């Protein structure tokens, strides 16, 4: 028929696809871990956001390392053929390529390759979606005042990688809000999701994130920090949670 | 305001 144009990822399969959220709030005593006041409210914000997203969401409490490891294998060996996309948020202590289990870490690395091109076939060229909500380090934000050769497609393609805090950085939780990056994320998922391409929507996170909020402590090593997330992206192409 |  008409000139077609492949520049956005066919979203109009029978399901969305799956949003795994996997919540730890109270760690193992012997880890040292504190619990996480006000991720609940995290949680909850996404699987609502999620929800009208038509994403079939699954959310998981206090997972273990190997619980955590357990569920990604399992998830990845599931039929995602009639899925659109992938979607796993991660809410936890971490430091940079980790993420906290409630006994120990896991490597962000053996989570994702579970869903890598040739590990997940039902994946293969449909966008996977890692939304991180936890540290990267230990550093604070103090902020300032304003020849030819012609059918494979990368392992590593297709993920996208939704990350709190810039690498070597903390990330920043409110007791009583919830986390700064995720109050966000879904403040403008739920207003623009029907409106622009995730990478713009995103970037609108990393304004929200960067001029809205502000720390306050009573430990001046930890007061009136500031905090900007990072979008990492191997997409191909566009992605828009709506269609035609 | 806590951190991760």
């Amino acid at each position: 028929s008409g000139i077609s144009l492949d520049n956005s990822y066919k979203m109009d399969y029978p399901e969305m696809g799956l949003c795994i959220i996997i919540n730890n709030k109270n760690f193992h005593k012997s880890t040292g871990m504190t619990s996480r006041s006000g991720t609940d409210v995290d949680a909850a914000n996404l699987r609502e956001t999620f929800r009208n997203l038509k994403y079939e969401v699954r959310n998981k409490n206090d997972l273990t390392r190997e619980e955590i490891v357990e569920l990604m294998r399992d998830v990845s060996k599931e039929d995602h053929s009639k899925r659109s996309s992938f979607v796993c948020v991660l809410l936890s202590h971490g430091e940079e390529g980790i993420i906290f289990g409630t006994n120990g870490p896991v490597d962000l690395k053996k989570i994702t390759n579970f869903f890598r091109g040739d590990r997940c076939r039902s994946l293969t060229g449909k966008p996977k979606l890692f939304i991180i909500q936890a540290c990267r380090g230990t550093e604070l934000d103090c902020g300032i005042e304003t020849d030819d050769d012609m059918h494979k497609i990368p392992v590593e393609a297709d993920f996208l990688y939704a990350y709190s805090t810039a690498p070597g950085y903390y990330s920043w939780r409110n007791s009583k809000d919830g986390s700064w990056f995720i109050q966000s994320l879904c403040a403008m998922l739920k207003q623009y999701a029907d409106k622009l391409e995730f990478m713009h929507i995103l970037t609108r996170v990393n304004r929200a994130v960067a001029t809205a909020f502000e720390s306050f402590s009573f430990d001046a090593t930890f007061h009136a920090k500031k905090q900007i997330p990072c979008i990492v992206s191997m997409l191909t192409k566009e992605l828009y949670f709506y269609h035609h | 305001d806590e951190v991760d």
